[PDB]
């Protein structure tokens, strides 16, 4: 017994629901990823931009002393550079999905600048490598090797 | 976090069941979940992910779905270096550090930046950090060479079959997490996943401490493949679970034991009362419907009361203090559930904080210790009831100070408050036995408290044709200033009134409140 018939989008659209849940319909992969980028930027853009800023190792530069130690942690562990490497090392198809996702964010911000907090404007535009750099911080340098276990603060 | 997958044999209708149930901070920005649905001519994925991630970690669709829990996979090592002559001692000889001169800009009060120099030193292990106390520490993180994390998740969550799923998982690009799988074909899987260094000696505790940084003996270079890791597929028990417990009771009956794996992979520590309930809730129930499966997810038993109050109460009634006596009778009459109307629950929590520590994980108070041979019924009892009564005495004082009374309704102190929404709490601390988790803050001066951590994204999916799923996001789908989609779900959470998750086009169209046409050109 086969599943229900899969849906074939004919146009790129986000149908949002009453709870602000995006249903992103793309005619191909980069399109859906772009929609997804747009949506995430709408619902969470400010904090996403701040996080990407940090994972560039630009926390201290964009936002001063409160962000300095995470900056030292990520530079010392060569995170922003490694993310550029991992980005180049992506498969062509998936790398294109990432560029699209990043393009969605940039496009939402460009079309809706009022929605973007003054303090995170300087981070734009964001790149495929930003997207890889944040995921890399999250998995390896928050989950696996937290600054606390190494520095002995907890 | 909790995770359940249930095989068709254990269900009434003959379709697998899956629970996604991550517990993370309600405030930490990178821990914020977002719910979305992506549809192309070639794939479809529904579910939640941490903000800024382009792939859905908690995904399902018409064919399959997965969920995650923290396993603490030890994928890094911290080494204590022995400094000598500007280098470090290593295999009997002094070895110079690698060093580069980096720099960064630091924003000033007046909006300018200053360039600050940053020397980066490394040993053969990795980058070197100096601790506040002077300890030179080198950190060695495994899997710095797996650029494929996101694509693996992507290929996992869009897998056309379990073999494809397993093939993707086997790439070893996701460095951590228990990961649980289910599908419409009827397969369920549990994997203890991560990128684990192959080491010759040492248990997990050895590898979590400062490993000596003076010998190549400890400088690992290889990591384990997937089939070295604890895994379970379609066990005779008909379910798998994980609730952050060591992977030794992922199902019942178990399919392996700690001896089957290197001792540095997972701890062998007592399983939390929450984890014990997880096993019980699945094993003891059969012929499950999705409705019943949802009802079981809401469990909020004070298992610790079950283990302790039989010894505590009689000992407490012996005490000359009338207020201790009254406290004992209050506890005695309690049904042992974290409900809103409970007059005893707050008092019990305050006693357990002293009995079992602030985290409720302490073991030294129990009469019978935990044993993997009785993994859902130990530890048990009160070892020193006289001491425990003194703890009640203090706890009575603490409860009155924190909450104004020893019998304030649980749901009156325990509120979920987002924007202008303020609703009664139920459930509570995982380590007290509550499966559905709300890690209540310390109270304000009024004795009111709110979840710092707990239920965030919650979904339960039946892999029927079409699939049928329900979910809620505690803190809404948005956090942008002025959004109407921050506090619009917490009221439904207070009543456990789950949204039907909408995957079918017809359903999406019926529910649409906003359309955003877009177009992408690279």
């Amino acid at each position: 017994q086969a599943p229900i018939a899969a849906y074939k989008p004919r146009s790129n659209e986000i149908l949002w629901d009453g709870y602000g849940v995006p249903h992103i319909y793309g005619v191909d992969a980069p399109s859906a990823f772009y929609g997804y980028g747009w949506a995430q930027a709408r619902s969470h853009g400010d904090n996403i931009l701040r996080l990407y800023g940090e994972a560039r190792g630009k926390g201290a530069e964009y936002w001063g002393p409160d962000y300095e130690q995470t900056t030292v942690w990520l530079l010392t562990n060569g995170v922003p550079e490694r993310a550029q490497q991992w980005y180049a090392q992506q498969s062509p198809d998936f790398r294109a999905n990432l560029d699209a996702f990043a393009a969605g964010i940039n496009a939402y911000a460009q079309q809706n600048p009022d929605d973007i907090s003054p303090d995170v404007r300087q981070v734009l535009p964001v790149s495929g490598a930003d997207v890889v750099a944040h995921a890399h911080r999250l998995m390896n340098f928050l989950y696996v090797a937290s600054p606390g276990r190494t520095l002995g603060e907890g | 976090s909790n995770s359940w997958a249930v095989a068709p044999g254990k269900t009434a209708n003959g379709n697998a069941l899956l629970l996604q149930n991550p517990h993370l901070s309600w405030t930490t920005d990178y821990f914020t979940y977002y719910e979305a649905h992506l549809v192309t001519p070639d794939f479809e994925i529904y579910g939640a992910t941490q903000i800024g991630l382009p792939v859905i970690r908690f995904a399902f669709n018409q064919r399959m779905g997965i969920t995650n829990t923290v396993n603490g996979m030890v994928g890094a090592t911290n080494y204590r270096l022995t400094l000598q002559d500007g280098g470090y001692l290593y295999d009997g000889q002094v070895r110079p550090f690698e060093r580069r001169q980096a720099s960064y800009r630091l924003r000033q009060a007046d909006g300018t930046t200053v360039d600050k120099p940053l020397e980066i030193r490394s040993s053969v292990h990795g980058p070197v950090f100096e601790r506040a106390d002077g300890t030179a520490v080198a950190v060695r993180v495994a899997g710095l060479d797996r650029p494929g994390m996101l694509e693996q998740y992507f290929d996992m969550i869009t897998a056309d079959s379990f073999d494809d799923y397993e093939a993707a998982l086997a790439r070893m690009q996701v460095p951590t997490f228990n990961i649980v799988y289910a599908d419409r074909e009827g397969t369920i899987n549990y994997s203890f996943n991560g990128v684990a260094p192959k080491r010759a000696e040492g248990d997990i505790a050895f590898w979590q401490g400062n490993v000596p940084g003076d010998s190549s003996r400890y400088l690992w270079t290889e990591t384990h493949p997937l089939d070295d890791l604890p895994r379970v597929t379609n066990p005779p028990g008909g379910f798998v679970q994980n609730s952050n417990d060591p992977p030794w009771t992922p199902t019942w009956p178990v399919t392996y034991t700690p001896k089957d794996f290197p001792s540095y992979l997972a701890p062998q520590t007592p399983h939390s009362l929450r984890a014990q309930q997880s096993v019980r809730l699945m094993s003891e129930n059969d012929d499950l419907t999705l409705e019943r499966f949802m009802a079981l997810q809401l469990s909020h038993r004070a298992v610790m009361a079950d283990r302790t109050l039989p010894d505590l109460i009689p000992a407490a009634l012996i005490d000359p203090d009338p207020e201790v006596q009254a406290a004992a009778r209050l506890l005695a009459a309690w049904d042992r559930e974290f409900t809103s109307d409970s007059r005893a629950a707050l008092l019990f929590e305050e006693w357990a904080r002293l009995f079992a520590g602030q985290n409720f994980a302490g073991q030294a108070g129990f009469a019978t210790p935990w044993s993997l041979d009785k993994p859902v019924s130990t530890p048990y009892g009160v070892r020193d009831p006289k001491a425990a009564v003194d703890q009640l005495r203090t706890a009575i004082a603490n409860t009155k100070r924190k909450y104004g009374a020893i019998d304030r309704p649980f749901g009156d102190a325990s509120r979920m408050i987002l924007n202008d929404v303020n609703v009664p709490g139920a459930a509570g601390y995982g380590n007290l036995g509550s499966f559905r988790v709300f890690t209540w803050s310390d109270p304000d001066e009024n004795g009111v408290r709110t979840p710092v951590h707990g239920e965030t994204w919650v979904a339960m999916i039946e892999f029927s044709t079409p699939v049928r799923a329900y979910g809620l996001m505690s803190y809404g789908n948005s956090r942008q200033p002025g959004t109407t989609h921050y506090s619009d779900q917490i009221e439904r959470v207070s009543r456990a009134d789950f949204r039907e998750l909408l995957l079918r086009r017809e359903q999406v169209e019926a529910a649409v409140q906003e359309r955003t046409p877009f177009n992408f050109k690279p």
